[PDB]
This record gives structure tokens, C-alpha cells and sequence, in this order.
RNA sequence: GAUUAAUAGGGACAGUCGGGGGCGUCAGUAUUCAAUUGUCAGAGGUGAAAUUCUUGGAUUUAUUGAAGACUAACAACUGCGAAAGCAUUCGCCAAGGAUGUUUUCAUUAAUCAGGAACGUAAACUAUUAGGGAUCGGACGGCGUUUAUUUUUGACCCGUUCGGCACCUUACGAUAGGAGUAUGGU
């Protein structure tokens, strides 16, 4: 097995599966949900996510790691420090369509004071 | 009366108040070796001829 | 003496006020001091303990401490 | 100048009690209370929110409230809403939840 | 295209756990009522364990989870129950379409007793106004010292985010209450689907 | 009518003058799942036996 | 450290809640605080300026620095818990492979 | 030749105490900007959009550097200052409060005309007589823990000053509008 590290920056307004080797550095591969469905307004649903870590499982499978630690995000500078309905969501269809799930760490930058 | 009722029951927050004092008094202080003296035996001071 | 300490005190903040100069809280307690220390100065003179035309605006603090 | 404003912030209190807030727990349990899903919830509260219109309008009494018991009930339910009250005021004194000041 | 359905079916190898801290006063409310809590999270398949000595409560999954969203569920539940909301509204929050959202408001207001004058107006005359913001958003608030609790869906947490940021920044809760029934009533009527509704605010 | 309320006399005269059962205690209270410094006491003890 | 190795460690500490006490604030005075961050500089200091920073990553695995701090401050005021949470190294000054593949 | 020494004042000393002030210094993140690398079609809002940025690679991912800001959680029915106001570490500078004293001068006092120093908003509103909290001293002492045993500090409780607030008690007090007509302008 080969744990890859999948960000999950899951804001109110889109979603991002990306998934990096363990440095962060290289990435495997990367699905938004505005990639997927058509409307803006939709754009971040628990469909787009679902659609989203589906074609991502099925790229990283293809390459064989079927192991991830998972880093979920959401905007943190000013923002709401939760993550949303595409982080849920995705990680459901993730570890439901496979992807042994290692450790999972809620990676929000929090600031100390910010304005 | 009212007056009466209410200056009661602060006189009986007043004394459960006193007798608490005197009961962690005796808990935490030296005097635990000892025998509670009775009131009937406190009332009185000091006799003398 | 009383005053002798209070006209030390006034020294003492006026010396730090001169070399800051910033500060706002420092002249507030200056002028209280001030304050005090002529209420008392008065009252000495009124009983008569030193001369009447002893000031002290600055110089007196210059020369009692030079 | 507005109304309708004016009747949602004072009807509020019945409509979330009664049914429409399904995230809040209360408006939840009260939407499968057993009173709310029987046969004629909104008009029941129909009645309720007209008698609260009213009391806006003039009216000092009421419609709904009852006016004789055997003040053994009356004083048996103002002590236990008082005790309520000042139980929620200092439960939330602890934990430091602030809440409407009313007297 | 926003249902989420409910999840059928060892997704977890690192046996994942969670803490949080609380005080006394929280241990005395959390132990009479902690049965409640680990009867829905064991149906959800997560352990959990609440420590009276330390004051800590630790979610732990188990070797019958399968719902790896479930884990953090259980995080943000244990947090706002360690952040003294009621018991039921957590369990609530442990539904699959909830969120929760925390608003520091103590950094907005410089003065003290305009910070308070400001956080009583957002709370409202005998809790009208809050109980009516919950109404027109769908959603749960508590005013909760120097930080307001908020769960929901996501649309209603971005507004009542929103209304939380303009009545700390003055504009008055009233107004805001206000431009919630008109921008509620042109959702409404759907002819009026897509144009700038600035012209009737 | 006029007969003892023991529970009660017994909790008045509290007021006034102040291997095999613990396992299944440990069982019982192993789904709670308080850690209950009684209960970390009680799991102390069964690990001196 | 003794390799040249310019590092900042970053150590928390919570106060202790003292077994038998019904006051529900265990509050420490601000000059208690500051001795107490003292005494724990000193402590840091005194046991990482004296190692290597193997020695020192030997240290911080099974956590000997927060009890040492735990064990030392705990007269002036009891502390909960002592973390080091954040050990940052700035600069490394040295290349020598023979020390690297002497760890590996 | 010169009183009590005031339960009105000022001063000294000691141990302290504080998110009181000033100056420098130390960090923490975050935001913006820039560089490098992996990038490969949107990203960004919003109820919905759009403007905009986008194969010269946006948003994103990872590592740095610079700038400017503020000091989350701790954070209180707390603390400080005369107010406005004051929360990163450390160092310096003066001041200040309370307590204790086997410390002094002995009316120096109180009040405010005049005067002087500090500086986008609002929008539901001589005691009371004790009690339970609270912080700052001080005194005490059955004991747990530092403590390898004396210090000392932490926990408990009791006594005495002082103050920010709670509740209870008062001891009392006191301080035209809307409709509907008529006729003019």
C-alpha cells in the first residue's frame, strides 16, 4: 500500500480534490466539482464532490496507491474556518468507491489575529 | 407578620451560617480532639461566689 | 521633610517626562504632585518654617539637586 | 410603518414553537409532537396568532387563557413557570449564554 | 443535485480518535445526559467515552464504522457539546445535511458597553428577533458570550454569517430581519429568478 | 399509620451524626462509558487481583 | 544545539486543577506566570544546550522535557500538562553525509 | 515654653500587585505581494448572475522571502487607570493602589465661580444587613503535594482590612391622541 494525501479545500462556493504525494509537492491528480456540473449555482454540491472523488479514486487506482491520508481545508483567512458539503461528501464516495483511509487531519489555517 | 417571617428566616440564614463556620472550624482546626460541647453548657459563661 | 520627599518625587518624574516626552499619564501625575506640593509649601509658610520668597518653579530643583 | 414585519417578530415565538424550524430541536420535536400533526395545527395556530393580533391592536385580555381555577392549579403553575425561568436564567449564568432581557 | 442519500454499507486502518476539553459545570450537565449521545453514536457505528475526571470526552472509531464522514460528525458534535449547547441539537447536528459555524464577535466592537448594547440588540427584546432569525434561515443561533454558535445548512449558515457580521457593524438587525422577508418573498414568486434585486431593498 | 419510614429515619440520622461483585460492577459500568474516578478505583483494585 | 543547529522550541503549559478543592478557578498570579515561564526557559535551555540534536529528537520522542519542566515547576505552581508543541529548526550550517549516514 | 494623637489628612520603609503608562526588543500566525516547483481548465462571486483573472498557467499544492496589521483560543456577573481606554515574550524608566509597621508634621481639610491637563454615531431600556461568590494584601493552622527533609509555593478552612459587581432587604424615598363632521383659504 502507498498513502497519498489528498487536500480537500472545500469552500462554500467550489471544491477541490487534489491529491500530492506525501511532500505536498508532486501532484497526482486534481478533479474540482465546477469541472463536473454545468451550473455555477451548483457548483459546489455534494453531487459535484461525489462526481468529483469518484473521478479521482478512479485515477489514483489506475496508478495503484489505494491508500490516503486525507487534509481537509476550508478558507481560513476571513472566511468561515469550516469546511463544507464537498468535504463531506467526498470523502463518502471516496472510501465508499475504495481508498484505504489512513489519517485524517482538518488542516484549516486558523490565524491569531487577522484584521 | 411579614416583618416578623422575614427577619426569621435571616435569622435562620444567619445561624446555619454561624454553625457552618464553627463546623469547618472544627473540621480543619485542632480542636477535631475534642468533645462538642453542649449548649446547654454554653449558655453560661462563668459562675462565681 | 515632607515636602523635601514630594520635591524629590517631582524630580525624579520630571527627569523621566524630559527624557520620554510621549506619555500623557507621567504630566498627570506631575500635576498632581505639583499640586500637592504647593498646597503643603503654602501651609509652611503660613506657619512660617522657611523663608517666604523660597520658590520653586525649576531652578529650585536644579540647584537642590546640583 | 411596516406591519407585516411587525406581526412575523411577535408571532415568531408560536411559529417556531409549533412547526417550521427543522433544525432547531424544539420546532422539530413540536413538528412530530402530536399536537402539530394532528388534523388542524395551522388553524389552531390561526387562532392563536389572530387573539396575538388583537392584543396588538387594543385588547387588554385575553381568549385563549382561562380565567377560574381552584387557585391550588394557578399558584401550581406560576410556581412552576417562575422555577422554570429561573432555572433556564441560571443555566445559562453558567456557561455564560446571554439572554433577553425581560423583568 | 443537492440530495445526499444515506450511506448503504474496514474503511480505517489508523484507529482515529478525538478530544476536547470542558469544565465542571458542563461535566454535571454532559453525565446526566451523555446516554442519549452514545446511543446515536453507536448506531452510527463510534465510540465514545466521557472522562469526569480530567473533563474530557474522546470519540474513538470502532472496528464497525463504515461511514468515514461519521468521524467528523462526531468532531464537531463533541466540540459544540463541549460549547454547551443542548444534547438534542447535537444529535442533531449528527444528521447528514447539518453544519455548524462559530462567529468571533468580540473583535469587531472596540468599546465595551457598545459591544454590549450591539450584542443585546442582535439577541433582541425578549429573544423576537432571534427567534425570528432562526425562522426566516432555517436555522439554530446562540448568542454565546464573546462567540455565536450557529448550525444549519449552508446557505443559512453564509446568511446568518451575514446578519451576524452587518448588526456587529451597526446595521440594525431589524433591517436586516427586513431585507430577509423581501429577498425570501422574490424567491418566492419565480418569474423574478435572475435579475439584480437591488431594486426593491 | 404511625410505623417508621426507615429510608427516611436512616437518611435523618445520616444527616445528623456525620472479589466476585465488583467484576460485574466493572461490566456494568463499562457501558456508559463514564471513566468514573469510583469506576478507575474499582479498575485499580481488579488490577491488584 | 552543539551542531550549530539554530532551533526555536515552543512549549505550552496548562495549570493544574488540585484534587480536594471546591474554588473553580485555578487562576495564577501574573508574577506566579511569569517565574513560571522562567523557571520553564531555564529548563528548556539547560536541557537542550548540553545535546546533540539526535540526543535532542531522543528526547523529544517519549517526552522526558515537559516532565522535567512538570517536576521542576510544580513547586511554584502545579502544572496540568507540559507540551512541547512546536520545535522549529532555522538553519543548517553543515553537510556532512558522514553524520547523515551515521543516523541512517 | 510644645494636648488628645483624628475611626480627616499627607510622607517614609518593607513585602507585594496589576491586560495602568512610556521606550526599545522578542515571537506568533494570518492577509497581500513576489520567487521556485508540481500543475492543467476553469477560478471567482452571488439568491441567481456579471465585472474580473485565466495555456505567457489563474485558483490550487509544497517551500521561502519581504511588507503592513493585529495579538485568536486562555478571556471571567474577573483585574487596572481619573476618564477615554488597557491583553505576544523580555529588558529599562518612572509613577500608582492595597496591606503592615515597634514611622513621622499636626490642620495642613472638603467643595466647586474663573481657569488649566487629558478626548460615522444612536435605535427597546450614617446605616441598610445579611448571605453566597470574587481578587489584592496580612495573620493563623487539621492536614494532602512540592518533600531526597527545612524552606517556600499550590489545595482546604478560619480571622481582619479594601475594592469591582449579584440577589434579598429598603432605612427610605419621590417627579393631548384618534376618529367623524361643518365652513372657509
Amino acid at each position: 500500500l502507498v498513502f497519498g494525501v489528498a487536500r480537500i479545500f472545500a469552500s462554500f462556493n467550489d471544491t477541490f480534490v487534489h491529491v500530492t504525494d506525501l511532500s505536498g509537492r508532486e501532484t497526482i491528480c486534481r478533479v474540482t466539482g465546477g469541472m463536473k456540473v454545468k451550473a455555477d449555482r451548483d457548483e459546489s454540491s455534494p453531487y459535484a464532490a461525489m462526481l468529483a472523488a469518484q473521478d479521482v479514486a478512479a485515477r489514483c487506482k489506475e496508478l495503484g496507491i489505494t491508500a490516503l491520508h486525507i487534509k481537509i481545508r476550508a478558507t481560513g483567512g476571513n472566511g468561515t474556518k469550516t469546511p463544507g458539503p464537498g468535504a463531506q461528501s467526498a470523502l463518502r464516495a471516496l472510501a465508499r468507491s475504495g481508498m484505504k483511509i489512513g489519517r485524517i487531519e482538518d488542516v484549516t489555517p486558523t490565524p491569531s489575529d487577522s484584521t | 407578620p411579614k416583618v416578623v417571617k422575614k427577619a426569621t428566616e435571616i435569622k435562620r440564614e444567619e445561624l446555619a451560617a454561624i454553625k457552618r463556620r464553627e463546623e469547618n472550624e472544627r473540621k480543619h482546626s485542632n480542636k477535631k480532639y475534642e468533645k462538642r460541647k453542649s449548649e446547654r453548657e454554653k449558655a453560661v459563661l462563668v459562675k462565681q461566689q | 521633610e515632607d515636602l523635601y520627599f514630594l520635591i524629590k518625587k517631582a524630580v525624579a518624574v520630571r527627569k523621566h517626562l524630559e527624557r520620554n516626552r510621549k506619555d500623557k499619564d507621567s504630566k498627570f501625575r506631575l500635576i498632581l504632585i505639583e499640586s500637592r506640593i504647593h498646597r503643603l509649601a503654602r501651609y509652611y509658610k503660613t506657619v512660617g518654617v522657611l523663608p517666604p520668597t523660597w520658590k520653586y518653579e525649576s531652578s529650585t530643583a536644579s540647584t537642590l539637586v546640583a | 410603518n411596516d406591519l407585516a414585519l411587525q406581526r412575523l417578530i411577535a408571532e415568531s415565538h408560536i411559529l417556531s414553537e409549533a412547526g417550521a424550524n427543522p433544525s432547531h430541536w424544539q420546532s422539530s420535536h413540536a413538528a412530530t409532537t402530536g399536537t402539530n400533526t394532528r388534523a388542524f395545527a395551522t388553524g389552531r395556530i390561526a387562532k392563536k396568532t389572530t387573539d396575538m393580533r388583537i392584543q396588538a391592536l387594543g385588547a387588554k385580555e385575553s381568549i385563549l387563557t382561562q380565567q377560574k381555577m381552584p387557585m391550588n392549579m394557578r399558584k401550581g403553575i406560576v410556581k412552576h413557570q417562575e422555577e422554570k425561568e429561573k432555572k433556564r436564567r441560571q443555566e445559562a449564568r453558567e456557561n455564560g449564554i446571554v439572554l433577553e432581557r425581560e423583568v | 443535485k443537492w440530495k445526499i442519500e444515506p450511506f448503504l454499507p474496514g474503511p480505517f486502518l489508523e484507529e482515529s480518535s478525538f478530544m476536547t476539553l470542558f469544565p465542571k459545570y458542563r461535566e454535571r450537565y454532559l453525565k446526566d445526559c451523555w446516554p442519549l449521545v452514545t446511543k446515536a453514536l453507536e448506531k452510527h457505528g463510534i465510540a465514545a467515552t466521557l472522562d469526569i475526571v480530567e473533563g474530557s470526552m474522546t470519540v474513538k472509531t470502532t472496528r464497525k464504522t463504515y461511514d468515514p464522514a461519521a468521524i467528523l460528525k462526531a468532531r464537531d458534535l463533541i466540540k459544540l457539546l463541549a460549547r454547551s449547547v443542548p444534547a438534542p441539537q447535537a444529535l442533531k447536528i449528527l444528521e447528514d445535511g447539518m453544519a455548524c459555524d462559530i462567529i468571533k464577535i468580540r473583535s469587531m466592537v472596540r468599546n465595551k458597553e457598545r459591544f454590549v448594547k450591539r450584542r443585546q440588540r442582535l439577541l433582541g427584546q425578549n429573544g423576537t428577533t432571534l427567534k425570528a432569525l432562526e425562522l426566516l434561515t432555517q436555522t439554530y443561533i446562540l448568542v454565546h458570550g464573546n462567540t455565536v454558535s450557529v448550525m444549519g445548512g449552508y446557505k443559512g449558515l453564509k446568511e446568518v454569517r451575514r446578519v451576524v457580521e452587518d448588526t456587529m457593524n451597526n446595521i440594525h438587525p431589524i433591517y436586516l430581519i427586513k431585507e430577509l422577508m423581501i429577498k425570501r418573498e422574490l424567491a418566492k414568486d419565480p418569474a423574478l429568478a435572475h435579475e439584480d434585486w437591488s431594486r426593491y431593498l | 399509620i404511625g410505623n417508621l419510614d426507615l429510608r427516611s429515619e436512616k437518611q435523618r440520622q445520616a444527616e445528623r451524626d456525620l472479589n466476585t461483585a465488583l467484576k460485574k460492577y466493572l461490566r456494568k459500568q463499562r457501558k456508559k462509558n463514564i471513566i468514573d474516578e469510583k469506576r478507575l478505583k474499582a479498575e485499580e483494585l481488579y488490577r491488584q487481583m | 544545539t552543539t551542531d550549530h543547529y539554530l532551533l526555536r522550541l515552543f512549549a505550552i503549559a496548562f495549570t493544574k486543577r488540585r484534587p480536594n478543592q471546591i474554588k473553580k478557578t485555578t487562576y495564577a498570579q501574573s508574577s506566579q506566570i511569569r517565574a513560571i515561564r522562567r523557571k520553564m526557559v531555564e529548563i528548556i535551555q539547560r536541557e537542550a544546550a548540553s545535546c546533540t540534536l539526535h540526543q535532542l529528537v531522543s528526547k523529544l520522542i517519549p517526552e522526558v522535557i515537559g516532565r522535567e519542566i512538570e517536576k521542576a515547576t510544580q513547586g511554584i505552581y502545579p502544572l496540568q500538562n507540559v507540551h512541547i508543541r512546536k520545535v522549529k529548526l532555522l538553519k543548517q550550517p553543515k553537510f556532512d553525509l558522514g553524520a547523515l549516514m551515521a543516523l541512517h
